[PDB]
């Protein structure tokens, strides 16, 4: 397809968006200014991404082109692109594509960009096997058959579209680099063929069975995150590791870890652990996620001493001390467990993020020196009191300190009561169970804010 | 204050990675959502102005997608805010600064 005769650009390209750009593209001061052929067959490449393009009718004249990126843009016929067979790379993601069809004859290219569009039929995919890269996340796939000849593959995402089946996958050898994520995918028998895989991303998907990983020892990636994973045995082969995600899951035992001793980043957030022995020699540990367990001896962690990263939220946890030993820690998370004595905590320098709400603190001071700390959480504290005995006029003294060594009045005090420091003191006429009080204190250190809140019951025998 | 109930890992992508895309970066996480649905976006310049879109996020599960190659003698770094609501709309966090470094 080509124009004989110097022709307005505006009158080859009949988009707005578009005709700006090969108006310079071209170079050319006017959208009405003419080109001639050869003009236009110069253009090898184009970048026309996030330019608002609802057209592409004209781009069919550029038959030299090599490589174009139009992502970014509202395209969704693109059927000029049919006789363009030069074409080696396309970048089309985040258009409202739903027919692909133009596609199917394209057969020189090696990397295609489909994700964020509206397609459903990929059997125009089945001839383009020079294919190495190809991005279809965010679509509605159903079916892969389509994929099953393209043999030279080595990166292929299909993330969130509705893929069960991945049988098609079974002769595509040379992958390298996969994510089939939030699929309904349960059986990945197949991934077992894929013997060149250094990267599995399968997160949000129903997979509770791993042994098709075993003979996958080229992994260096793996993201599990959001399955029904119990028996991880199969990992103790994967010596390759170094980033792996397991959140989500219902694992308890992590002995199968204890040898992947290149990891840098684990995650196993949300699952059934006690213990985390199997943990202590990953010294190359950087991130550490071990939040929502059943965890409480967290004295294994103390050998991390590269650690920068580390969750323990929603757990056990009374001695918070092992974490003293990770000098280099910026961010912590302890959110909702029973650390009181937090002075450990004092040789954590570098500490940034320090989250502490909801566990059992009455005193600040040892924080005093945490200056670096942007982000900080203190809210909803609790804890009993050991009983004392019920006097009509018994007293308490008020533990709870701020930062700068002073105490903080009680924002309430049950009963009617009422305070002087150091002191509460109820004036209470008949035997009660237990009294109480709160405080509430807005408090900053260095340049974190929190409010620094807490309930205290006080049993009365 | 301002962390209220946020968990967010430290953000640096290498330049030049590989496909596929879109690649995860980090899974952005209210802890709200223990008393009910969050729902996460992002905004920012590689968000919701130029460059729109080099980041991205998962909004059922906070997942935040980096969706092309990155060059850092072009932009080195990025600055996002994350935003955290309930099916009702409403603010469940402060939206927070995000730091994305463009590294080797
Ligand atoms: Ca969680
Ligand atoms: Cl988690």
């Amino acid at each position: 397809a080509t124009i004989t005769q110097d022709t307005p650009i505006n009158q080859i390209f009949t988009d707005t968006a578009l005709a700006e750009k090969m108006k310079t593209v071209l170079g050319k001061t006017n959208v009405t200014d003419t080109v001639s052929q050869t003009d236009l067959d110069q253009v090898t490449t184009l970048q026309a991404d996030r330019l608002g393009i609802k057209s592409i009718d004209g781009v069919e004249y550029l038959n030299n082109l090599t490589q174009i990126n139009f992502s970014n843009n509202q395209l969704t016929d693109i059927t000029p692109l049919k006789n363009l067979t030069k074409l080696v790379d396309i970048l089309m993601n985040n258009n409202q594509i739903a027919d692909i069809t133009p596609l199917a004859n394209l057969t020189n290219l090696t990397g295609l960009t489909l994700f964020n569009n509206q397609i459903t039929d990929i059997d125009p995919l089945k001839n383009l096997t020079n294919l190495n890269r190809l991005e279809l996340s965010s679509n509605t796939i159903s079916d892969i058959s389509a994929l099953s000849g393209l043999t030279s593959l080595q990166q292929l995402s299909f993330s969130s579209n509705q893929v069960t089946d991945l049988k098609p996958l079974a002769n595509l050898t040379t992958l390298e680099r996969l994510d089939i994520s939030s699929n309904k995918v349960s059986d990945i028998s197949v991934l077992a063929k894929l013997t060149n895989l250094e990267s599995l991303i399968a997160t949000n998907n129903q997979i509770s069975d791993i042994t098709p990983l075993g003979i996958l020892t080229n992994l260096d990636e793996l993201s599990l995150n959001g399955n029904q994973l119990k028996d991880i045995g199969t990992l103790a082969s994967l010596t390759n590791l170094t980033d792996l995600d397991l959140a989500n899951n219902q694992i308890s035992n992590l002995a199968p870890l204890s040898g992947l001793t290149k990891l840098t980043e684990l995650k196993l957030g949300a699952n059934q652990i006690s213990n985390i022995s199997p943990l202590a020699g990953l010294t190359a540990l950087t991130n550490l996620e071990l939040n929502e367990n059943q965890l409480e001896d967290i004295s294994p962690i103390s050998n991390l001493k590269n650690l920068t990263y580390l969750t323990l939220y929603f757990n056990n946890i009374s001695d918070i001390s092992p974490v003293s030993s990770l000098t280099k820690l910026q961010r912590l998370f302890f959110y909702n467990n029973k650390v009181s004595d937090v002075s450990s905590l004092a040789n954590l320098t570098n500490i940034n993020w320090l989250s502490a709400g909801h566990n059992q603190i009455s005193d600040l001071t040892p924080l005093a020196n945490l200056t670096r700390i942007t982000q900080l959480g203190l809210n909803d504290q609790a804890w009993t009191n050991a009983p004392v005995n019920y006097k009509a006029n018994v007293s308490i003294p008020n533990t709870v300190k701020n930062v700068t060594g002073a105490l903080i009045a009680p924002a309430t005090i049950s009963d009617g009561g009422s305070y002087t420091e150091p002191d509460i003191t109820w004036n209470l006429p008949s035997y009660t169970n237990e009294v109480s009080y709160t405080f509430s204190q807005p408090v900053t250190i260095g340049k974190g804010t929190t409010t620094f809140s807490g309930t205290v019951t006080q049993p009365l025998k | 204050g301002p962390l209220g109930s946020w968990v967010i890992p430290p953000i640096s992508c290498p330049e030049n990675e590989k496909g596929p895309f879109p690649k995860n970066l980090v899974q952005i996480k209210s802890n709200k959502d223990k008393e009910g649905k969050v729902f996460y976006s992002i905004t920012g310049q590689g968000a919701d102005t130029p460059p729109v879109g080099v980041f991205i996020i998962e909004r059922e599960t906070g997942w935040l997608k980096v969706t092309e190659p990155l060059d850092r003698e072009r932009i080195a770094t990025y600055t996002l805010f994350s935003h955290a609501v309930s099916s009702n709309g409403n603010a469940v966090e402060d939206p927070m600064e995000i730091l994305i470094t463009v590294t080797d």
